[PDB]
This record gives structure tokens, sequence and C-alpha cells, in this order.
RNA sequence: GUGCCGAAAUGUACUAUCACUGAUACCAUAAAGGGAGUCCAUGUAU
RNA sequence: GGCUUGUGGCUGCUAAGAGAUCAAAUCAACGCAGCUUUUUGAUUCUUCGAUGUCGGCUCUUCCUAUCCUAGUGAUGUACAAGUUGCUAAGGGUCGGAUUGUUCACCCGUAUUAGGGAUCGUGAGCUGGGUUUAGACCGUCGUGAGCCAGGUUUGUUUUAUCC
RNA sequence: AACGGUAUGUCGCGCAGCUACGCCGUCUGGGAUAAUGGCUGAAAGCCUCUUAAGCCAGAAGCCCAUCUAGAAAGUGAUGCACUACGAAUAAUGGUAACCCAAUGUAGAAGACAUUGUGUGAAC
């Protein structure tokens, strides 16, 4: 043919335009169908990424290569802090969209959610937010606005926000009532919390405000959101590289050797007519940070943090704790979490929305038995010899 | 063996129909034109071969 | 039930109909009906046979066209392998 | 202001109607913009539609001509065709245009003309298949299109409530102009009536 | 030339037409050859 | 590049027979009517105060007159492998040896189509070929010199403007 | 000697970072069509997928579902701040932001993100 050989596109066309996104957490589009019927209980759940590790599975395949043998099997962590419902969001359905009926308020409102009212926390004096205080505006106007939630808004989520949880000031000891009480910050940094809305699909919308004003004003936990097998999608912002070239960016071939003016580069932006470049062309400009989901990552366990038996399994009758010995670029994770089968989008110490999965799998691999044997421990800085520091008083007790 | 009665059955939606010579395309048994607009609903038709 | 050698099996309680192992094959077809059109068997008496009933002969009529259709054989020549649940008769229910 | 109830019509029967008034210096909203009907089968009206989406521009799809679904944007295409747009005199009587699937909550209480001459029965012969923009755009992906039925239902039935209202003003208005022709007079009465 | 863009009858009277189709000289293309599509129609037989 | 389509390519109408028998499963003469601008001609409208001329490398998009994949009908369709018609251009269509090659031709594999965009693409490359000045051979010419006859060495500039 | 310079030193191993030769995901059902196959059924007392009305089944194709960007589509929720039926048409001042100071979850410059009395920075 006129192109003189076939050979497939280079880089998605789906995918674009591939540019930054200023998206802190994984924005979530679309929420799944509500089966109606049912329970309302809620979808959607931030995670932080804590790190990776692998683990030393035990499949069980039946008619595959694999039956009944051991598998090495790569492992993200993330940390899932146990979250808090304050607000609740009714949306009409109008011709134009979905668009929404009023938000109510929770009674109190922490001080983690006021901060995102506000770029500088530090210079205000005020600091007046949320001055839903008044006794005779408050109390009235609720009952008001959740009876017009009955009347016209089909579909309801709720506002919840991230517990960046509270501690005593540096060498006052803690644990007394004279001390002053300040925000401790994430292991990013930040006492701003992350404020999202989470869709809850359960049937008669009235049946909704029923759970959805129960847990209002109560810390939701992933146990009561996920469970054990479950296929869930992460939703969050990729690993940002800044500008980058046509060769790395598209994954084009470059070109001869003995090129003037050097070779990475894509040679022909395109033909004489039409007398322009088109969109489809590959070209220089940013790499990473982008927002993607992923589908069907799998959940092999379930996180709960002095025993500190959450990193060992059946197996043993060893205690192991889950983070490796040495903590990289993180922490210890000494909350709830989640061992993620494979990747997840995203650097250490960010935002990930995870997400149920809009339509089910009928794979085996989706239902498969879960079966861990063994879970690593050892430091990632660089080559790990033990997996506990009981381990090195043991194999060389006296050093100096 | 097959049942004598009911290739009888059989025979008469397979077997017993007429096709046209440009569509190719199936018809009744009695048939003088081709439903299909294209090639102008053309008025030859043959009946179905009996190969064995 | 028009066939040689492989056997055919059903399934029906009133308004859906099901298949397994037409000219070999394990996959199940299934043919929903609309409301008020029955369809039923009995292997005692009527033995390797369907009934469909109904007071439309519009709905009644198309059930059996669309049950005929879904036993089509392809790459493969029909005048020999003749295969499938081709219509008897179309009789009335109580001829009084 | 004029309310157009454009049930019934035919887009481009309409639009010339629309475009010209338009012009002549008139604001003018359509309503039920859904409802009105082009000639055609369902295939031969998707075809035509079929053929308007293989229109973009070639370097990049983002300056091409945008494809609107929605009813409400179908037929104020049809009108800006027929409109100088481009000139000032074109595009301040283009803004006075307003398209409304389904008749909003504001437009409810005015009284609404049905132009007679672009209506389906006088246009189209009787044994030809018509169908309706509502009809086509969901099949063009339009995703309101369930939306908007839902909301007629409880609109209609709203109106029913007035027009019982309404018969029982009216009927009780009869019963007493029956009493003030016998206070006038007979002669009177023909005069109103007749005309002498 | 007279639906609207566009100034001027979607004029009156009378016949044809359903086709992802047709639409005003020079002019911006289409033929040989087919059709129980529809309307009009020539000669015969029953 | 344009107009034109002889030539090249592709397709109808008709059948005189091949096809055991039998014109129309599949081929198709002698004829006749078209389409195409992917071949080469014909012409001289544009460009001689210059649109950088062949092939390959690299990347994009488009057309269908479809080889494969999706779905269907015919048969000299038992099965399998085939021959053939229709809808379909979303995806796929390749590694090498010699040759400057386009094309061709062999070895090998996952079964295997052909085209367009200034014969896409030189301020993107390369410069093997073509086409200067050096030089050699062969035929021709008294000679200077000549030769779609062969061979070898031979400078590829500029973006910072819209 | 120790500890260093110079030959932009040579060889050996080498966290971090990036990277592939490594590792994980690519699930999934609609709607209307193109060819074509059917049902009922006239025209044509028979017969016909419609060459008529009506109905069904139907492509990796088109449009949805999913995923990427997104209100100069100059929009919206929440906090603070200054004049009328309906249906058919072979019918009824003081806040606030930004500078500035770090940091990195990121970066050519801008921007984005986080903190700014707190183990934030330096040790």
């Amino acid at each position: 043919s006129h192109r003189k050989f076939n050979a497939p596109r280079r880089g998605s066309l789906g995918f674009l335009p591939r540019g930054r996104s200023h998206a802190v957490r994984g924005r979530v589009r679309s929420w799944p169908k509500d089966d109606a019927s049912q329970k309302p209980h809620l979808c959607a759940f931030i995670g932080y990424k804590a790190g990776m590790t692998h683990v030393l599975r035990d499949v069980v395949r039946p008619n595959s290569r694999l039956h009944k043998k051991e598998a090495c099997e790569p492992v993200t962590i993330l940390e899932t802090p146990p979250m808090f419902v304050v607000g609740i969001i009714g949306y009409k359905p109008t011709v134009e969209g979905l668009k929404p009926v009023t938000t109510v308020w929770a009674s109190y409102v922490n001080e983690e959610v006021k901060r995102n009212y506000y770029k500088n926390w530090y210079q205000s004096k005020a600091r007046k937010a949320f001055s839903c205080l008044s006794n005779g505006k408050a109390a009235e106007k609720r009952e008001k606005q959740l009876e017009e939630l009955q009347k016209e808004a089909t579909v309801i989520r709720v506002i919840a926000h991230t517990q960046s949880a509270k501690t005593t000031t540096r060498g006052v000891d803690a644990n007394e009532q004279g001390a002053k009480k300040v925000l401790k910050g994430n292991h990013l940094g930040q006492k701003k919390a992350h404020m999202i809305e989470i869709q809850i699909n359960g049937g008669d919308v009235a049946a909704k405000l029923n759970y959805a004003k129960s847990i209002l004003e109560k810390e939701i936990k992933v146990a009561d959101v996920f469970t054990e097998g479950e296929q869930i999608d992460t939703i969050g912002v990729g690993k940002g590289f800044g500008w980058e070239g046509v060769i790395h960016r598209y994954g084009t071939k470059r070109l001869q050797k003995k090129t003037h003016r050097g070779r990475r580069k894509v040679a022909c932006i395109g033909p004489w007519n039409p007398a322009r470049v088109l969109w489809s062309v590959a070209r220089y400009g940013q790499r990473g940070c982008h927002h993607r989901t992923e589908m069907n990552k799998r959940i092999y366990r379930i996180g709960a943090a002095k025993i500190n038996e959450g990193g060992s399994t059946s197996f043993d009758l060893t205690k192991k704790s889950i983070n490796p010995m040495g903590g990289p670029h993180y922490g210890l994770v000494k909350d709830d979490f989640l061992m993620i089968k494979g990747s997840v989008v995203g650097t250490v110490k960010r935002a990930i929305t995870l997400r149920k999965t809009i339509n089910i799998n009928t794979r085996r691999i989706a239902t498969e038995e879960i079966n861990l044997k063994w879970i690593d421990t050892a430091s990632k800085f660089g080559h790990g010899r033990f997996q506990t520091k009981e381990e090195r008083s043991k194999f060389l007790g006296k050093l100096k | 063996a097959y049942e004598p009665s009911l290739r009888i059955l059989a025979e008469k939606t397979n077997v017993k129909r007429s096709v046209c010579r440009k569509c190719y395309a199936r018809l009744s048994e009695r048939a003088q034109q081709c439903r299909h607009k294209q090639c102008g609903h053309c008025k030859s038709i043959r009946p179905k071969k009996a190969g064995k | 039930f028009v066939y040689s050698h492989i056997k055919h099996t059903c399934s029906e309680d009133g308004r859906t109909f099901d298949f397994n192992g037409f000219m070999g094959h394990k996959e199940h077809k299934i043919v929903t009906a609309p409301e008020g059109v029955r369809i039923w068997s009995n292997e005692s008496v009527a033995k390797d046979e369907i009934n469909i009933e109904g007071a439309n002969l519009e709905d009644v009529s198309l059930v059996c066209g669309q049950i005929h259709q879904l036993t089509k054989i392809k790459d493969k020549d029909l005048r020999k392998f003749l295969d499938g649940i081709y219509v008897q008769h179309i009789e009335h229910l109580k001829e009084e | 202001p004029i309310v157009i109830d454009a049930k019934g019509h035919i887009q481009g029967r309409l639009a010339a109607a629309v475009a010209k008034q338009l012009l002549k210096g008139r604001k003018v909203v359509v309503v039920r913009c859904e409802e009105i009907e082009l000639n055609g089968q369902h295939k031969f009206t998707v075809h035509t539609y079929e053929r308007f989406l293989n229109k973009t521009t070639n370097s990049n799809p983002r300056d091409g001509p945008f494809h609107q679904r929605a009813p409400h944007e179908i037929f104020a295409r049809a009108v800006r065709g027929m409109i100088p747009y481009k000139t000032h005199r074109g595009a301040d009587a283009f803004a006075n245009l307003q398209c409304y699937e389904g008749i909003p909550a504001k437009y409810v209480s005015y009284k609404r003309l049905v132009i007679p001459h672009a209506l389906r029965c006088v246009s189209i012969h009787t044994d030809r298949p018509t169908t309706k923009l509502g009809r086509l755009s969901t099949t063009m992906g339009w995703k309101y299109g369930n939306v908007v039925a839902q909301l007629e239902e409880q609109r209609k039935a709203e109106s029913a409530k007035y027009f019982e209202a309404k018969k029982a003003a009216q009927d009780k208005r009869a019963a007493a102009i029956e009493k003030v022709n016998k206070q006038l007079g007979a002669q009177a009465v023909k005069f109103l009536e007749t005309f002498q």
C-alpha cells in the first residue's frame, strides 16, 4: 500500500489529551447502577498508597499447569484510616442532567473540614466558616430540607472526609487534660481533609434517608464497605515525569544514527495536504500525572491496627507486622489496610479512591480461592536479608 | 436411518425451494420474482440442486 | 423434534423453553414468549414433541418461527444434515 | 413574547415561519421541541443523521461542527441556517429564540399558538410515514428522552385540575349571563348576538 | 425568480412520484440491458 | 497538477459451447455497453527574476474494487479442504538472501489484499541511483568530441517570523 | 605513612532514583441498522419475508454503557463576603487572596499540591 508497510498505531487515541490533572485524589466519573431493593450499602472509599511487597500464594486452579503449586505475586498495600460522614446531598433528575436539591450538614463540624474553605489558614484570625452553630437557624432548617429530599431527589449521596486525627504538642507528655490539643498531619503532611461524596446504592430513596441519616456524624470503617475476594476499581492520578521527548512518550522507533540534527524524533509530522498538523500525530509534551481508573484489582486481605498479628498468616505460628523492617518514603501503617493484587495507580503517599466494579466478571479468576502461605517483610533499602528484628539477634547475637 | 415420513417436513423447507441465479437467494418453490431490490427484482429463477 | 443418531433434551414450565444437546452441542438456547401463550410438553403420549397454543395467532406462530431459527446449522449442507424443530400441524385447541 | 406548542408540526416548516418573524423583530419561545415530527420512515431519518455525524474537521475534531443530539438544539440548528446569523442583526435575532423539550414551569401560564400551515396533516399526504424528534434523538444517543416523558405526565395531571376548576367558573358564568339577558331586554339581546 | 436565508403568491386550476432519493439551458457526467413497484394504456380470447 | 482514456486495470449485457448427461455450480467465445485515474501515452492551460527530481528509513490519516477476522447465501456442499455471491474498512497484513531499485524471485513464520494524499513525507534524515567539472574501457567520428553502452572518485545551507 | 590532588583514571561491588530484558489490568450488556433469514397476510377465492400495512431474529460495523479531557455550555448546591385543558387528523473600614518562607505529593518559566508555633526546618 501507500504507507509502504503495515504496523499498528503508536500510542492510544482514547487517553488524550496527555496532560496534567490537578485533582489531588481520584475523581470518580460514574457509580454502578443501583440494583434497587436490597440495602443501600456505600460504594467508594479513600485509601493512601503506603508501599508494596510480594506474597507467596498457593494456587488452586483446576485444568491448569499451576494446580496445587506456589506462585509469587506482587502486592500493593493501601493504608485506609476510618473516615467520617458529615453531609448528605440529593440530586433531582432534569432534562439538562442531574441537578442538586441542597446539602444538609451535621450538628457540629470538625476543624479538618474548615481547612478546605481557606488557602491561608495560618493568616486567618476570624476563621469563621460553617457558622451553623446558631441554634434557631440550624435545628429548624434541617427537618425542612430532609423533607424536600423525600419529595424531589431520586439519587442520594453522602459527603464524607478523612480523619487527620488529634495529638499533643512536643514535650507535654500526652493523656492529660490541661494540655492544648492540635491536628497531627498525614504521612504526606496535610491536616486539610479530603472531602468526597459517595453514592448510596440502596433502593427506595426513602429507605436511603434512613441509612444515610443513621450513618451521619459517625465514622465508617473499611470492613463494612469492601470484603475479601472483591474486585475493586482503583481510581487515582499517576506518577509525574514532567516534559518528555517523542520517543519515550509515544514509544516510537528512533531514527538512524547518521541523522543531522539528532534522532530522538518522529520524522514526518504529516503530508503536504491537508496543510496542517493532525491531532493524531505524536509530539513533545507532558508525561505522567494523568488521572486513570483501572479495573478488577483483587483485595487479598483486610487489616486492623498491640498484638500486631496482621502481618503473619495462618501458618508458621510466629507473629509478624506488615510494615517491612525499617518502614520507604512513607510511614508504618498503624491502621486498616488492603493487600491489593498487583499495581495501583500513583506514587507512594497518594490518595487513591477505591470503588466497587460496575459490572461482574464470569472468569473463575474472579471467584478464586485466596490462600496466602507467607508474606515478605524484608527492608527495601535495598537487598533485605532478615524478615524480622527477632531473626537478627538469633542470627548474629553478639556485636559491638 | 432417518424415519421415511419425517423427511417430508425437513425436505420441504431445505431441499424443495427455488433460487435466483444472480442473488443466489432462497425463495418459495413456486416463485416468479426475486424479492431483493438489488439486481432489480430479477425474474429468472431455477430450482435448488440435488447433490448426493 | 426431527433428528437422527443426536437426541434433543427440553425443559419447560409454562411461559418459557430451553435447549440442550442439539446436533451435539452442550450450549443452551432459550426462548421467551409473550404473555398469554402457553408452551408445554409431555413425553409419555407425545414423545419427542412440543405443544404451543394460545389465543392470538400473531403471538403463537411468532414463537414457532422463533424456535425454528435457533436450530439452523452453518457451514454444513442442510439437504443432508436436516435437523431441527419443524411444524407438523396447525390445528385448533378445542374444536366444537 | 410568543409561546408555540410545537407538537404536530414539521421541523423545516415551523423553522421557516419562526425565522421570518425573528427578523421582523419579535421574541419567540417554542416548547415541546421533541414532539416536532419529520417526514420519513425511522430507517430513513436515522441515515440522514448518520451522514451528518461523519462531517468532522480532519486536522482536529474540536474545531469540527458540533453534533447536537438533543431535540431542542437540533431544531435550533435548523433555524440558524435560515437566519443571517454571522451579522449583528441575525445574532441579535437568534438570541431571541428559545426551545424547550417539555414545556417548563415558567411558560405553563402563557397562551400557546399553533401556526397552522406547518402542521403535518396539511403538508404531508395520508399514508406516508413520519417520525418524532424524540424518537430519533434517543436513537442518536440523547440520554434524557426517558426523563422528559416522566415530566410530561406530572404536568398533564396538574393541567387537568386547572380545567375542571375552569369549567366550574364558566358554567356558572353562563347561568349568570342567562339572568342578565332578561334585564337588558328582548331586542337588546338580538343586537349583541346577531348585530342589527 | 416569489418556504426562510432574499426583494416577490408555501397563488389558482390539472395530472404523475417513496426512492439512504430527486430538484431548471450553456454546466459541471452516466450507457447497453432488466422490474405482478405504481399510473396510463394496444390488440385478441373467453 | 488539469482535460482525454487509445494502452493498462476493473465490471456489466448476450449466450456457442466447455462442464460425463445438462448453456447460466463454476468458466466463457464471437460481439456490444460502461466504469476507473493506482500504468503509459496524447496535449501544451499553469510554473524557466527556480514549487529541491528516484528509492529506502520514520509517522499520520483516508478509499474499498475484502486476502484474514465478524455475519450471511449458492454449489458438480457427505466430512475436511475448496470454488463463488452479498453486507462490512473496527482491528491485522510480517522476518530475511541478491539488486540503487519500484517491480520481480527464492528461504522461513500465525492462516494472509490492493491503493491515495504535489508518483504523502530532503529548513525530517540518507545520497545507493539519476545528472556537472577528474579518470578508464568498448563501438562511432580524420578530429575536437559523442553514446537510456558499462565502471570508479565526487560540497545536500537557514526557523529566532505568521 | 596517613589523608589527598592530577591523568575530566582504571578496575571491583553498589542503596536511592529512573528503566526495561521485569510485574499487574484490558471487564461488559444494550439500542437502532446493513446483508440476510423468518412469522402473520393481502394484492392474485390459490401462493408469497412486504415486490404492500404490521411484527420477529439480526454484523468485529454505527450509536449508547465504560474510560480521557470538560462551564467563555461564561451553569449549579453549600460555606463565608458586600393571560393556561388534552388528544387526535380515514378524527372528537474588615474579611479574602497573592507575594514571601519552606517542603514534594511536581516542575523549563508559570502553574498544581501541602504546611507556616507545628518536630515545620536545621542539627
